[PDB]
């Protein structure tokens, strides 16, 4: 039965995808961001992590989170499939932007600098070839779903 | 109500706003534009159409039509074209975004006029994605899976 | 009348219909429709009967080439570009889906139906659209029947 | 029940027979594989199976994973690198299709041995089209909207 409430809490969960960025050899390198989609906000979920590895605990916890608005979706998607080669999200606590990275083709980065009032945030992912992929697909995926396609 | 998107444009001088639409049935790739129609609205509460309804361009596309535009975002032809008696119309691709343009008409009335739509940067990949998602389900596979 | 156009609608087996009517010679026109039903992926193929025009109805089925979800990929691998060719063997009809050197991105397919002993033909081309047109189908056919509707 | 493909590679010899499974549950494939289990038996009423789930290799991969494999397809990465305690793979593209070598061991076992497995033509086709959909279903999102 450990497998028996896959598909009645799977279809409840918001749809989402995570970047493995651990680091046990040093914490600070160690962070886990999570993407998600609920209403029809992009949900950024950063977690610094804090227990190594092997042992327990509950690994990472969330620290500065953004809510990016539908709009800013097909946005994003225009940088990643390769337009526009920046794109800037405002929100309150989090200003922030998103580009390609040139040390490596069809890979970019997710810089930030969260306004907490005083003092600012930074941190700052990046998506490697199948991170980035990865994005871009579930962005696709939002989008086919927020226009109505799934009836 | 249909899958679309809409591209509303206002501006302080209505001979200019165009609520442009782009929204599919079935196998139907359907266009459409509607004029502003008055001046902005400013009472949050007046639910007045802002756009001209009875002076909608609406076009029709056949589900060929729509792979057509397809096989056109994904570089499988240099553009378009659809010549029919509704219409005469281009899909191309622009260095920085898309363009259909041609000569259609406006709602009971008979004088055709010049047209033209671009779809640009951000715009661009909306319509890229909305055609090749319609395209994707212009067969009946989803619904027909109930 | 929108409405019924629904529940209706949903019942009917995927498809989409490659159409060739000729406005000139009746004959030369085909109308091809391909489709889903259980595993199946079937070929309908048409003549046309009544004019363009003509107050009358254009389509008239012919023969029906039946491919077994096998092919699926099959197919799918000329369209894609790594299959150079791929032929059927039905009861009755001889069949062979191979691209056309005229322009990129497009395919012909090839027939001869044999009927208990009836030698008949048809080649239905499939132009840009068309052959981006069956690609998706397909992939569909394929994605929907190994899972993941569920 | 869940979404899968499969491969059946069978001989005389069962020595060298072999199928090959590829299936995704949720966000993770799983390249399984079952040697040949009993000569050729023939009998379709045989509800047992022909492969030795007792000899079989089962390696689940990370979700990422499902990306770089997929990556590679569409030629954005030469090849994939997954290495590991359990196993060691190398996800590149043959000539013929695609081919994924390394080295993994069995159930309740160790025997790192050398492994190589060829997805090729018709199926390069499959893989390709499975992956490219596993991933994007990966997300969850329809399983959601339900």
């Amino acid at each position: 039965p450990s497998l028996a409430q896959q598909r009645a809490r799977r279809a409840q969960l918001p749809p989402a995808f995570d970047v493995v960025h651990w680091n046990d050899e040093d914490i600070s390198r160690g962070h886990l961001l999570r993407v998600l989609h609920r209403d029809t906000f992009v949900v950024l979920d950063y977690h610094r992590q804090a227990r190594m590895l092997t042992e327990e605990g509950n690994k990472a916890e969330r620290v500065v989170s953004v809510m990016l608005p539908a709009v800013y979706t097909a946005r994003f998607l225009a940088v990643l499939e390769g337009r526009s080669e920046k794109v800037e999200v405002h929100s309150r606590y989090t200003n922030a932007t998103f580009t390609p990275n040139p040390a490596a083709p069809y890979t970019f980065t997710l810089k930030c600098t969260s306004t907490r009032p005083d003092e600012t945030f930074e941190w700052t992912v990046e998506f490697d070839v199948a991170e980035s992929l990865m994005l871009q697909r579930f962005l696709t995926q939002a989008l086919h779903y927020n226009t109505g396609f799934a009836r | 109500s249909l899958p679309k998107f809409e591209i509303h444009d206002v501006r302080d001088d209505p001979a200019e706003g165009t609520m442009t639409r782009v929204a599919v049935d079935g196998k139907l790739l359907l266009i459409s534009q509607y004029p502003q129609l008055g001046p902005r609205k400013v009472d949050p509460n007046d639910l007045s159409p802002q756009f001209d309804a009875d002076r909608r361009i609406s076009v029709r596309l056949r589900h060929v039509d729509l792979a057509y535009l397809v096989g056109v975002c994904k570089e499988r032809v240099p553009r378009h074209r659809m010549e029919t008696k509704a219409y005469t119309l281009d899909f191309e691709k622009s260095a920085q975004g898309y363009h259909l343009h041609g000569k259609v008409h406006r709602v009971a009335s008979q004088r055709m006029e010049d047209w033209s739509v671009k779809f640009d940067n951000h715009f661009a990949v909306t319509l890229e994605h909305f055609l090749e998602s319609a395209l994707d389900e212009s067969f009946g596979f989803r619904q027909h899976y109930a």
